[PDB]
């Protein structure tokens, strides 16, 4: 009997200076065929937060409903929301937690700071979690990493103006790196998901990828 | 890794680089090695990320249950004492987390390292990770308790520099720390490239 | 992988996706898995690519000399046996499943291979990790003595069962019709799925690349 | 389980207008045995859910017992609640997840069936605590062999009525038979509707053609 | 892991009646480094070149192989190789070797020896030849190197563009994997003239 | 599979399943496990399809050259020993499980088995394959000497139904086969035509 | 293990090997030559596996001294490194594979200095220097901090002291003693052992 | 081994070889496997000798505290849920396929299966034991609704039977028990009482 | 391995130990005390597995601190030896097990100077001398072929020297330096280290 199994899935997340965008697909998958073509992996935590979870679906979804459960005792406790990095920190905890039986997920937080401004924390399955400006995650990390670091991190290119991410640019870039992904993985390419994070609130588009 | 720690006259310098890898996959370039448990403490991280981020954070809490109940702060050693009991607990279970603890205490500047192996030992010049080995040889060919800030600063970078050549694991921006009475300073952050272009 | 085969009223329609995948990365995107065997016989082929691709090829040369020798058409159940008698002497090593497809002058023959060496002789059949997919619309759809049009159209919708439910299989739908008059290669006869439209410009223009030395070689 | 004994092969369900329908044929096999031809793989939970299982037959019919006390027991409350279709579904996803955990999982595949507000549930749970909805669902070689068919038709007509639904059921069960060496001819069909839960006989694909 | 023993990452991309390819420079052992300079492009004619990524032995064994047979060819048949002849040649040589291979995967880059149309190829350790119109990578880095291709390639690219297509593609990707890089070669391959460049590359 | 071949005063009865299996897989539903060596002698195969299949052909090849040299019709104990001979000797390398069952102007109808290991022995009537478990009792307590080819079509029309009914592993059309010196008489039986026995209630 | 280091110069090529050879915990010789003269201007240095060293170093050594019989000239340090890489990467496939890892130095009147690293599967690389062995974890930083292209053959020597001086503060084997030859247009010239 | 039991209007009859062997080494060749749980309950124990012996030990214990509380004759449907209650509790520690048949004053004969792994199901004949898997074709040839008691027995003695001569675990003597309202009536078959079946002999 | 030695002489007990703290090829510490003072007149020397020598040694240095505390008296040299033999053979079936090699030397006013051998499976043995580590192979010979019982503490030291330049010529380690230590009537006694 083997307690886990990679269900597939990918998830990005881009940080700007009033917007967070988290995205992902919607494929499930079991070894060589899907269990649907509808199952995105971004979760609403709060008003200003959202987080994203690919590898053993069952983990997934037990660690969102205990980062749920959670989110709810501190408002309890505390009498307040939780913060994005308050949320990464519990999270790192309750990742260790099981560091002998760990959760099979990878977790990118997206959301606003304490000032307004996007904030992406990207996790080990066991803990291990860091503050980024953009990270993917899943089956098509390292296809979608690349290129993030080259056009939102300016990287190894010269003479080039380094201006401040619009939401438009990011928009395009979160859709053009997940079509790349979609034609070179076969675990990402149903649906995309993207969730972006302002003042206003969570609003959440969905983009067709190609069907295998 | 490489991280590297040395007790010289005016103090102790600590440094470490930036890369954390997911087998032959950089997952990142600017991460933070060095943990600041006190104003004056702190710890160094190679092995497990996970395994080393989360028992210096409990080594920091315990730390500062002591400054409060005992109204004064920890020493070096039972800084050390403290991770070392600790992580000796969960021995065989596959825990991998090799650090340095710096700091002043009443005895003056100190450097211990701790491993998830049971190792705990006190020294002047440490050096962990898989660019250990690379940074020993030139922190040894250069090194002198009577070394000058700015030498010792010098020679931190450059083994660190010299290491992230030879290592895969190692690369990404020095980090370097210098302990003294007064407290802990973070003194720079220099990127292997820009230093690849300086020591060329 | 999805390749299919079924035998119609006039002759043989093979079909069979586009895709080849290294791990669970896709390598190709367009890789030809109908093979020429005589004029008369083609073969799709699933499995190790590199033996599909040489098996078959191997089989290719052979009848070659072998209808050079014998001055008449090859027949269907000569490259079967060859096939079939390589493969067991190789015991599974070399996996080459395959759908053996073509009309010689006893009528149009459809046959099976599996990499150990063992041949079935069917009015339909599917092979690759689109197998199931491809089985389920033929148990649903086929019909003994069909046309071409109609016949085409089932070998397609088998292909495309494994395109959107096999992660193996995908891209292109080829079909190869043999008749008894005539043989078409429909090479990229059905485009289904295709890449998104690009929204942003990511073009490096000439001096992003910083360059360390440069050395121009003429040639003449 | 550890290991699995006497198991049911696949169970399939689609979602029509106005309820669900779900399939499975009356046969338990001990290893290519078919030893048990006519135990029901279906079961009724309340008069809006219905469970159709594949794997262990006694894990499948220990649930019975826990899920059927469970209806009984909110049942003597008498006060106007009842467990629906995605509340079953959660539970039994938390009841996998935690087996799976301790390393005992309940060797079961299950398809939950249900019709409540005007609304048609169809959700999947495998032992590890992998869980879905879809509009059709298949279990074990129903994946590979009816899924593909079930969903082609819910792509091209995306709502089915009751008719289309059952028909399409049946043309699966009967390639079943053709393609899976551990189903038997004899099956179930159940239906919820806004009447409840109805479960048809021992009906049968006698409409198998064999032109050897 | 036998194809990470000693790491490599190469690239071959087409443009307009020119071809392009790019090796990462760096010979280790594991996680040490031991040159930055090793070659993993070599000619195979005027405008033909061959980019071996594996087991280093095996890069070098292929390379000598391949050039026995080649001069041999030339010689005999008294006219240059066609890039699709060299491609089924280094197919026959890894496949001769089906049960018990080379740990090295091939990319062709080259211009028809009379037409001068653009050629590009991928072979694997067992000889699979796939001929692509775009772009064709092969090595540690090679998900890394499909997502930057997929997204930076565009049709009937200059000699120029080539250039900051193929080289911005590999330092990115080269940067995500850890036993690739210490440098960047690249080969801009057109009728009149083989312009070859190093990068300025992280050597971490 | 279940193979099953009976001898009756005049000639010999063969049986097959027709169900090959990847797994769970029914990769042929259709399939003739009844192959005739000669003009008048068979082989009812069962296990590997390649091993079965490669032997098969070699005997019949091997079988044809020796009758066009002995200018006389096979015996049936030849074939059987020419399918021993490979089976003994890649008794390591082969699964394969045979019934070599055929007429001979000579000895009459004679069904001789060769299982698994090379062993050869004539017998009366020959079961084989994973269905033959299920199926020793009935023909034990249902075969008669002095039957005749309808009832020993029926014999095993029956005692394959029972076989392919509980054998995961067989099922399909029962195809059937009658061989004696006038020549072969090839069946297939298919949905109601194969025998049916009825289910329990409770 | 057994410790390899070769220095390329503008004129010479300057080697050195350990000098130890160990059964199990215990040193057996401490005057042990783990450099093999091919030819009058190329070096093999060689260490490995027990038997497969000399095994591999006398045949190319012997092949290399056939060739200068019988063609009244030498191999060239490049011909001969890729004579080498030939037989021990047709040996590595072969049911008899040496396990050897070789660092070969020469000077070619025309080339000039040459130092070639090979590891046990036949992978030649040329380097201005290089290391073999656990020590070279140690010392190969030393070498990449101080190594200039044009050292003289006097700084090469203290480089090569900085770095056996390192093996015996740092390393965990008691590496005493080290074999010291350098290769220029006069030929292969022993100098002093290096001992500590 | 080899256990069966088969439902009649009015009870039901069980039967088992007498076989425990050890390897190939036959420690007792007068098993009794048919065991009085209660008056007219009865279980049929196959699989492990210690684990059928001490689960029907433990539901004896349980079943007759259950009886005496409740004080009325206790159902052969609570006797099959205990037996698959701690079958199914210690499925991985216990090898014990039991079949439970008996009389009641509610629902009259009835046969339970409680195969390995804890499942039960009420069937109109169970057949148990590593000879079952030779009599399947045999029991569901012959089965017919509406056999008497004396049918049922005569049933059950030929199945066992032929079990015993193609099983090497399975041999001995056959023991036969038929349950109704007026009570258990127990009879073992030996030698020539054994039912015989002629073998094909060539 | 690391290498810890004990003489005793008619009035006094001898004991050396290595000062090298290794970590894979490397030596990351060279003035490590493998020694813990357990009394004024008991010593107690440690190696093994790493965390289970400080560990245990820790524990039994304040156990045997406490009983001073307690009962105002020392605990014997033989008592020592005999506590700590229970501690390791009661751990030695349990789920945390010691594995530490260990000799504890000590002086009584009534038995005199008393040197014990344990082992990690937690046989004690009292011995005139003893060694623990690779080197003990090497250097029990020479003190089977120059120990007499009645060994002057100045004749001792020079036996000491032998075998730990015995060390320094066939042993494949580098262990250079050994701290020395003296237990006698006036306590124990740090003498000079012996270096090479
Ligand atoms: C602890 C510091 C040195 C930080 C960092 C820098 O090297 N550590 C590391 O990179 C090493 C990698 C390798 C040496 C095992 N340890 C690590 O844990 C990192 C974790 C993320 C940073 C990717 N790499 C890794 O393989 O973790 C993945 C993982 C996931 C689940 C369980 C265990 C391990
Ligand atoms: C004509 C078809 C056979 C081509 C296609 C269809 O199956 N091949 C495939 O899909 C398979 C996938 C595998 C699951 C069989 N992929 C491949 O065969 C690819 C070839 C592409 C990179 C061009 N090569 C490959 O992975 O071979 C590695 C290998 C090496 C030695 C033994 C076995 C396998
Ligand atoms: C002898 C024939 C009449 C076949 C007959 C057996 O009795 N029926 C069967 O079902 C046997 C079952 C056997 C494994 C016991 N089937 C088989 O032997 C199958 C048949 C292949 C054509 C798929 N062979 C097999 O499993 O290995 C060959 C193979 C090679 C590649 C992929 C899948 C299968
Ligand atoms: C007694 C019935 C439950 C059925 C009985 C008859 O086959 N079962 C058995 O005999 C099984 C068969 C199999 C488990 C090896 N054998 C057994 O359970 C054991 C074998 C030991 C290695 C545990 N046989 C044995 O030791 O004999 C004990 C015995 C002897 C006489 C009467 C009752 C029990």
């Amino acid at each position: 009997f083997s307690p886990y199994v990679f269900n597939g899935g990918t998830i990005l997340a881009i940080a700007g200076e009033d917007f967070a965008i988290v995205a992902s697909d919607t494929r499930l998958s079991e070894g060589f065929s899907i269990h649907t073509r509808d199952s995105p992996k971004c979760y609403k935590l709060t008003d200003k937060t959202v987080i994203g979870c690919s590898g053993f679906h069952g983990d997934c979804l037990t660690l969102t409903k205990i980062i749920e459960a959670r989110l709810k005792m501190y408002k309890h406790s505390n009498n307040k929301a939780m913060t994005t990095g308050a949320i990464a920190a519990m999270l790192s905890t309750i990742l260790y937690s099981r560091r002998f039986f760990p959760y099979y997920v990878y977790n990118i937080i997206g959301g606003l700071d304490e000032e307004g401004k996007g904030a992406v924390y990207s996790f080990d399955p066991v803990g291990s979690y860091q503050r980024d400006s953009f990270k993917a995650g899943g089956s098509a990390s390292a296809m979608l990493q690349p290129l993030l670091d080259n056009q939102v991190g300016f990287k190894n290119m010269q003479n080039v103006e380094h201006v401040p991410l619009s939401l438009d640019r990011a928009m395009r870039l979160v859709k053009d790196v997940f079509i790349s992904a979609a034609e070179r993985d076969v675990y990402t390419g149903d649906a995309l998901r993207i969730c972006i994070v302002t003042k206003e609130g969570i609003r959440e588009e969905t983009v067709s990828l190609r069907k295998d | 890794t490489t991280t590297l720690a040395f007790k010289f006259r005016h103090g102790v310098i600590v440094a470490a680089d930036s890369r954390a890898t997911a087998g032959a996959y950089i997952a990142s370039q600017t991460v933070k090695k060095v943990i600041e448990i006190n104003p004056y403490l702190l710890g160094t991280m190679a092995g497990g990320a996970a395994d080393c981020s989360f028992w210096e954070r409990l080594l920091a809490r315990q730390c500062r249950i002591y400054e409060l109940r005992n109204k004064e702060r920890i020493s070096v050693a039972a800084a050390s004492k403290l991770l070392a009991n600790m992580v000796y607990q969960y021995k065989g279970m596959g825990l991998s987390m090799g650090t340095m603890i710096c700091g002043w205490d009443k005895r003056g500047p100190g450097l211990y390292y701790v491993d998830s192996e049971g190792n705990r030992i006190s020294g002047a010049t440490f050096s962990v990770g898989s660019g250990s080995v690379y940074a020993y040889g030139v922190m040894d060919r250069g090194y002198s308790y009577d070394l000058e800030v700015e030498q010792a600063y010098d020679l931190a970078r450059r083994a660190i520099y010299q290491a992230t050549y030879r290592d895969a694991y190692s690369g990404g921006a020095v980090n370097l720390y210098h302990v003294r009475e007064d407290g802990w300073i973070r003194v720079s952050s220099d990127n292997v490239a820009d230093l690849h272009e300086k020591y060329s | 992988t999805t390749i299919a085969g079924v035998v119609y009223k006039d002759g043989i329609v093979l079909g069979a996706d586009t895709r080849a995948t290294e791990g669970m990365v896709v390598a190709d995107k367009n890789c030809s898995k109908i093979h020429f065997i005589s004029p008369n016989i083609y073969c799709c082929g699933a499995g190790t690519a590199a033996d599909t691709d040489m098996t078959t090829q191997l089989i290719s040369s052979n009848l070659e000399l072998h209808s050079l020798s014998t001055g008449r058409l090859p027949r269907v159940v000569t490259a079967n046996r060859m096939l079939k008698q390589m493969l067991f002497r190789y015991q599974g090593y070399i996996g080459a499943a395959l759908v053996l497809g073509g009309v010689d002058v006893t009528g149009p023959h459809l046959y099976s291979i599996y990499p150990h060496g063992s041949t079935d002789k069917l009015p339909y059949v599917t092979m690759g990790s689109g197998s199931l997919a491809a089985m389920a619309v033929f148990e649903d759809k086929f019909r003994p003595d069909m046309e071409e049009e109609e016949a085409k159209n089932l070998v397609s919708e088998a292909i495309a069962a494994g395109i959107f439910n096999d992660l193996g299989s995908g891209s292109n739908i080829d079909l190869c019709v043999i008749s008894k008059n005539k043989l078409d290669f429909l090479r990229p006869y059905t485009v289904p799925n295709k890449k998104g439209t690009r929204l942003g410009r990511y073009r490096c223009e000439k001096g992003t690349t910083a360059v360390l030395t440069e050395k121009i070689t003429p040639l003449e | 389980t550890q290991n699995p004994m006497v198991t049911g092969t696949s169970v399939l369900g689609v979602k029509f207008e106005g309820g669900v329908v779900i399939a499975a044929d009356m046969l338990g096999s001990y290893g290519s045995l078919a030893r048990f031809r006519n135990i029901s793989r279906i079961m009724r939970v309340n008069n809006s859910t219905m469970l159709g299982a594949s794997g262990d037959y006694a894990d499948f019919q220990y649930l019975k017992q826990v899920l059927g006390q469970m209806v009984i027991d909110e049942e003597l409350l008498g006060d106007g609640h009842s467990y629906s279709p995605r509340a079953i579904h959660s539970w039994l996803t938390r009841a996998m997840y935690s087996r799976r955990s301790k390393m005992n999982p309940l060797w079961n595949t299950m398809v939950i069936g249900g019709y409540a507000d005007g609304e048609s549930f169809l959700g999947y749970v495998d032992m590890l605590g992998v869980a879905y909805e879809a509009p059709s669902l298949a279990t074990g070689y129903g994946a590979y062999l009816a899924q593909p068919l079930l969903r082609e038709v819910l792509e091209k007509q995306p709502v089915l009525s009751q008719t289309e639904a059952r028909d399409l059921v049946e043309r699966c069960m009967r390639v079943l038979y053709y393609r899976d060496a551990r189903s038997y001819n004899r099956f179930q069909i159940a239906t919820v509707t806004e009447k409840g839960v109805e479960i048809e006989g021992p009906l049968s694909t006698e409409t198998n053609w064999d032109i050897a | 892991s036998i194809m990470s023993y000693n790491g490599g990452a190469v690239m071959a991309m087409k443009g307009k009646n020119c071809v392009a390819i790019a090796a990462d420079r760096r010979f280790g052992i594991q996680a040490q480094m031991v040159t930055t300079d090793f070659q993993k492009i070599f000619p195979m004619g005027d405008r033909l070149y061959i980019g071996l990524a594996g087991l280093a032995t095996d890069v070098q064994t292929v390379a000598q192989r391949l050039k026995f047979r080649l001069n041999l060819y030339e010689l005999k048949e008294g006219r240059q190789i066609k890039p699709y002849t060299l491609m089924s040649m280094v197919a026959n040589l890894l496949y001769e070797k089906r049960f018990g291979p080379y740990y090295t995967e091939p990319v062709i880059a080259g211009l028809d020896p009379k037409t001068f149309k653009p050629f590009i190829c991928s072979l694997d350790l067992i000889g699979c030849p796939m001929v692509t119109d775009d772009f064709v990578v092969s090595g540690t880095c090679a998900e890394q190197m499909y997502g930057m291709c997929e997204s930076l390639w565009e049709p009937n690219m200059d000699p120029d563009h080539l250039f900051e297509t193929i080289s911005q593609a590999m330092l990115n990707a080269v940067d995500r994997d850890a036993v690739s890089g210490m440098g960047v070669i690249v080969h801009i391959i057109e009728k009149d003239k083989i312009t070859t460049r190093t990068l300025k590359a992280r050597m971490d | 599979t279940t193979i099953m071949a009976v001898q009756f005063d005049g000639g010999v009865v063969l049986g097959a399943d027709s169900r090959t299996t990847t797994g769970s897989y029914i990769a042929n539903r259709v399939t003739d496990k009844l192959t005739p060596i000669h003009d008048r002698i068979f082989c009812c195969r069962s296990g590997s399809a390649a091993d079965t299949q490669a032997v098969a052909d070699a005997v019949t090849y091997q079988l044809g050259f020796h009758s066009i040299e002995l200018n006389e019709p096979p015996l049936v104990h030849t074939a059987a020993s020419l399918f021993k001979e490979m089976c003994y000797r890649y008794r390591e390398d082969l699964m394969a499980g045979i019934i070599i069952a055929g007429w001979d102007p000579q000895e009459g109808g004679q069904v001789y088995s060769v299982p698994m290991g090379g062993m050869m022995v004539r017998q009366s009537f020959a079961i084989g394959g994973s269905g033959s478990s299920y199926i020793y009792g009935y023909v034990d307590a249902t075969y008669r000497e002095g039957m005749t080819k309808e009832e020993c079509l029926q014999f095993t029309a029956n005692a394959l139904a029972l076989a392919m009914e509980r054998d995961g592993s067989s099922g399909g059309v029962i195809r059937l086969a009658a061989i004696a010196e006038s020549g072969v008489e090839r069946q297939v039986l298919l949905g109601d035509q194969i025998p049916k026995f009825a289910v329990a209630t409770l | 293990m057994e410790y390899l280091i070769g220095i390329q110069g503008p004129d010479y090529v300057l080697v050195a090997s350990d000098r130890v050879a160990a059964s199990n915990i215990v040193q057996m010789k401490d005057d042990h030559d783990k450099m093999f003269k091919m030819s009058e201007k190329i070096l093999l240095l060689c260490v490995g596996e027990a038997g497969d060293t000399v095994q591999f170093a006398e045949y190319i050594q012997k092949n290399v001294q056939l060739y200068k019989m019988r063609n009244g000239y030498e191999l060239s340090p490049t011909a001969a490194a890729n004579f080498t890489r030939r037989n021990l990467a047709d040996c590595l496939r072969s049911r008899t594979p040496y396990h050897v890892n070789l660092l070969l130095a020469g000077y070619d009147e025309h080339e000039g200095p040459a130092l070639y690293y090979m590891d046990y599967l036949a992978a030649l690389a040329k380097a201005p220097f290089a290391a073999h062995g656990y020590g070279a974890f140690l010392t190969l930083s030393i070498l990449d901090r101080y190594y200039t292209p044009t050292i003289s053959r006097e700084r090469a020597v203290e480089l090569l002291r900085k770095c056996l001086e390192e093996l015996q503060k740092r390393f965990i084997l008691n590496l005493p003693t080290f074999s010291v030859r350098i290769i220029d247009k006069n030929g292969i010239h022993d100098l002093d052992n290096i001992s500590f």
